[PDB]
């Protein structure tokens, strides 16, 4: 299973958090299996339904 | 005390914690399923027997 490089997730600037517009407190909860994220949503399938 | 919103959301917030220690997080999660007794064990064993019988029938 894929894993995240610590050099980029964890640091004084969280580079992964900067790119993805999140926070390290809102990334450790995910790449360490504490909370889910919504990978993608269906926009039209929700607009008509 | 226990009712009137003092302890319920208290329990929900206490459970909903960062749990930095990995063993601590695993023990927190394992504290979610109640223990079982003999009748429950034999009932679930019957269910598994039915499931494997149905799998054999599918095969």
């Amino acid at each position: 299973a894929p894993v995240t490089h610590i050099w980029y997730f964890k640091g004084v600037p969280s580079r992964l958090g900067y790119l993805l517009d999140l926070a390290p407190k809102d990334l450790e909860k995910i790449i360490y299996f504490a909370a889910y994220v919504i990978t993608s949503v269906d926009e039209e399938m929700r607009h008509n339904e | 005390e226990d009712e009137s919103e003092a302890l319920r959301q208290a329990r929900k917030d206490a459970e909903l914690t960062a749990s930095a220690d990995s063993v601590r997080a695993y023990l927190k999660q394992i504290g979610k399923v109640a223990l079982l007794n003999a009748e429950e064990e034999v009932e679930l064993a019957k269910r598994i027997e039915a499931g494997l019988y149905a799998t054999q029938l599918m095969t």
